[PDB]
């Protein structure tokens, strides 16, 4: 009977998979936590968001927990063509690893903008993130520099535009052209 | 400099009670996203015709508490140095900057605000030094901290805070490794 | 409140003014006790050069307290000595009996008159 | 303390700066030690103009002294810093490569800028070397040789570039402090160490110094104390010979309440832990 | 778990007044350091009898 009215509580409030899958690391005293979606969710027509809900059996006492969120696209060899919209969320892990161990749930809003009718509120919960320290410790989830240069996971590269501070400048050569970027970026540089 | 002289004139001496330039220090209560902190407005006056130009500056040094002990705490003192704009005649500036709880629970309770004053020529010109100038040594004591909740003006209902639990390392060191109310009183004559 | 005792003062007791603070830390009470005694000080050196000053009994009750003091002054001492041989059970039963000690002080500490 | 150049910036917002105090013995195995302050402050602030000068400022404030006399400022020189001289290195600590540690004021630029937390350690019915294994064998530290005391790990995991120290006085109990880059590397490093201590190896940490020094004071501040007060009484008992001086009992309650207020202080000290 | 589908069942329907659980923001502004700084409150208030015990987040 427990069952039937969880499941029965679902039911009442409420198909098509919004959010392909999760996944999530650690930088190095951050959390980054991010989120691969579908052609379905349309991020032109609906601003969405993330948040991290710590399980209260854990945590015996209630700290507010924080989380800031960025959409990351990138075009896929536009050298149809495949974009990559990701949603991505980081917090601070030192709060939360006070016992040992958490298991954060990680739930998708989504808020539309043209109905003032405040309509359509698609919550949608996108898997589960358990930690633990045993788990860092024999690395596994972390993201660390030299050496573990050749990223062949593109999460890792995710979690890098995720947690890293960014800043966009337009350049404009009145009187020159402008050809010197990629040797700059690739030989002072050295870019790959 | 003849300015910064007149000024220093003014404040060292007239031991009265108005002063030129004064600093008054309050205490206040605020909420940071959910836990309570301690403030102090440190609020720097100008009651003369003096508008401090250039080459002054404004250091208030924070100590937590002072006693010498072995192992060597993290923060001795907290510093800030506010560069002061000409400050102008009859103004006055406020600045926030609050003391709380670092640590879980962590505070020890006699901490002193110092505000003091600070005149370089070699910033103008030199040919350096300096001159540093003392303003006010405020002391906030344990009956500034109290905040009375239940006698309180508004009888609102807050949530009673509950500070955390005997340490966020105390519970990994406990899960990694798995009374009667004390009282004082003085009397004095009437 | 006022609390009056007659028998440490000749004649006049003064109806005193006492001054208590109760809380479940005793942390606290080292912390309201430092800032009250601190703030009698001040009160003490701001009154002297004006206020006068009472007479006393001279008798009894400065050498009962004196006593008093005196148990508790060599009883830390032994403590002190017994720290420093280090024997054994190093330090807890000596903390706990510290702060018994502090306690037993502290309650009638300093009658200002 | 810290002071920026008003001729750079015509826009006044606030300056910070944590001050750190450093003891390290030096070859104590009189012998030099080292006394050493140190501030810290965000770099990106400043380096809004591609240059900055800031003066230094160092107070220093009597404590015995309730009158405010002594006030010694000093101004320790000026520091500049353009963003020329951060481009070719010739200021910075960058790590790999950069490990022999001969230029102390690498050391202390460590010490200073690396997040502090102090643990005491006891095992009561073990005596405890497993440190020094689980330091030289584990965690791979390489020894400062100029002050012996301090172990840098360069076990080129997750916790590369963590510091420690550990004074093992009376061999159960210890004590060990860790300078590390966060805090997560705290609780990584806390864990590996639980992990190879034995069953009974009670640790602990500590805020504001030793239990056995914190003892000591308050044993000191009682002593005190009670001498002072039976000094009140020996006054009293000279002056029953001689009825007494209120102004007498006034003098002597004002230093027996300027001693109280340290046996109250070392009563708060010991009364948390 | 009762206690949830009341309290569920109560908010999504009309009670033709929001009063469940409300919850009201408010600005205010506030200092810091130097700068003045914009916050939000968000107080919670329950009006109707449900108790939110444990589960809710």
């Amino acid at each position: 009977i427990i069952s039937k009215s969880y499941k029965a509580l679902i039911n009442l409030v409420q198909s098509e998979q919004l959010v392909e899958k999760i996944w999530y690391r650690v930088i190095d005293d951050s959390l980054v936590v991010g989120v691969k979606t579908t052609s379905s969710l349309k991020l032109s027509l609906n601003d969405v968001t993330l948040s991290l809900l710590m399980d209260q059996a854990h945590d015996s006492r209630f700290r507010l927990l924080k989380c800031q969120n960025r959409v990351i696209k990138l075009s896929t060899n536009p050298f149809k063509k495949e974009c990559v919209q990701i949603i991505t969320a980081v917090t601070s892990l030192s709060p939360l690893l006070t016992f040992s161990k958490f298991c954060c749930t990680v739930l998708l809003q989504i808020m539309e903008r043209e109905s003032g009718n405040c309509p359509k509120d698609r919550y949608v919960v996108c898997g589960r993130v358990f930690l633990s320290l045993e788990d860092l410790s024999t690395g596994k989830y972390l993201l660390t520099f030299p050496k573990k240069k050749p990223i062949e996971h593109m999460e890792d590269l995710f979690a890098l535009l995720a947690a890293f501070h960014k800043s966009c400048f337009q350049i404009t050569s009145p009187g020159y052209a402008l050809n010197s970027m990629k040797v700059w970026l690739l030989e002072h540089m050295k870019c790959e | 400099l003849n300015e910064a002289m007149n000024v220093s004139c003014a404040l060292l001496s007239s031991g009265t009670g108005p002063r030129p330039i004064s600093c008054t220090t309050s205490t206040t209560w605020s909420r940071l996203q959910t836990q309570d902190v301690l403030m102090a407005t440190c609020v720097l006056e100008n009651s003369s015709s003096f508008s401090l130009d250039q080459g002054w500056t404004l250091c208030i040094q924070v100590l937590t508490s002072s006693c010498a002990l072995d192992l060597d705490s993290a923060c001795s003192a907290i510093t800030y140095t506010i560069p002061v704009d000409q400050l102008g005649p009859g103004a006055r500036r406020e600045v926030t900057l609050p003391l709380g709880p670092g640590e879980n629970g962590g505070l020890d309770l006699p901490v002193t605000v110092s505000c003091t004053l600070f005149y370089s020529l070699r910033e103008v010109v030199g040919g350096q030094e300096g001159v540093c100038l003392p303003l006010s040594r405020h002391t906030v004591d344990m009956l500034q901290c109290l905040r009375f909740p239940g006698l309180a003006p508004p009888h609102t209902r807050a949530p009673s805070p509950l500070g955390p639990t005997r340490d966020p390392v105390a519970t990994f060191l406990e899960t990694c490794r798995e009374l009667p109310p004390s009282v004082a009183s003085i009397k004095v004559s009437a | 409140r006022e609390v009056a005792m007659t028998d440490l003062c000749p004649a006049g007791p003064i109806q005193a003014v006492e001054i208590q603070v109760e809380s479940s830390s005793l942390a606290d009470i080292c912390r309201a006790h430092h800032a009250v005694v601190g703030r009698m000080q001040t009160m003490v050196t701001e009154q002297a050069t004006q206020g006068s000053s009472a007479p006393d009994l001279r008798v009894q009750y400065l050498r009962q307290i004196h006593a008093n003091h005196e148990t508790l002054l060599r009883e830390v001492q032994t403590l002190r000595d017994r720290l420093c041989t280090e024997d054994e059970a190093s330090s807890c039963a000596t903390a706990q009996r510290l702060l018994q000690v502090y306690r037993q002080l502290r309650h009638p500490s300093l009658i200002l008159l | 303390s810290l002071l920026m150049d008003q001729a750079h910036d015509s826009r006044f917002r606030l300056l910070k700066c944590q001050n750190r105090v450093i003891k390290l013995s030096t070859n104590p195995f009189k012998k030099e030690c080292v006394q050493i302050i140190t501030a810290v402050t965000s770099l990106s602030p400043l380096l809004t103009f591609s240059k900055f000068c800031c003066t230094v400022l160092l107070q220093i404030m009597e404590r015995e002294s309730g009158n405010c006399p002594k006030d010694r400022y000093v101004v320790c020189g000026r520091v500049f810093l353009s963003l020329e001289d951060l481009s070719t290195g010739k200021y910075l600590l960058t790590f790999p490569k950069k490990k022999p540690i001969e230029h102390m004021e690498d050391l202390f630029a460590l010490l200073a800028a690396f997040h502090k937390s102090c643990f005491q350690i006891t095992s009561p019915g073990y005596a405890l070397n497993s440190m020094k294994v689980w330091l030289l064998e584990h965690m791979k530290c390489e020894i400062i040789k100029e002050f012996p005391e301090v172990y840098f790990c360069e076990r080129p995991g997750s916790f590369y570039g963590t510091l420690f120290t550990w004074k093992q006085r009376t061999p159960f109990e210890g004590i060990l402090i860790i300078y590390s880059r966060n805090q997560t590397v705290m609780f990584q490093c806390l864990h590996n160490l639980i992990r190879i201590l034995p069953i009974n190896c009670f640790l602990k940490n500590l805020k504001s110094g030793s239990e056995n020094f914190l003892i000591d004071n308050m044993a000191f501040t009682l002593e005190k104390e009670l001498v002072t007060l039976s000094s009140l009484s020996s006054a009293i008992a000279k002056h029953e010979s001689n009825k007494v001086s209120g102004a007498l009992y006034r003098e002597i309650t004002l230093k027996v309440a300027e001693v109280q207020l340290k046996s109250d202080f070392a009563a708060q000290k010991l009364s948390n832990l």
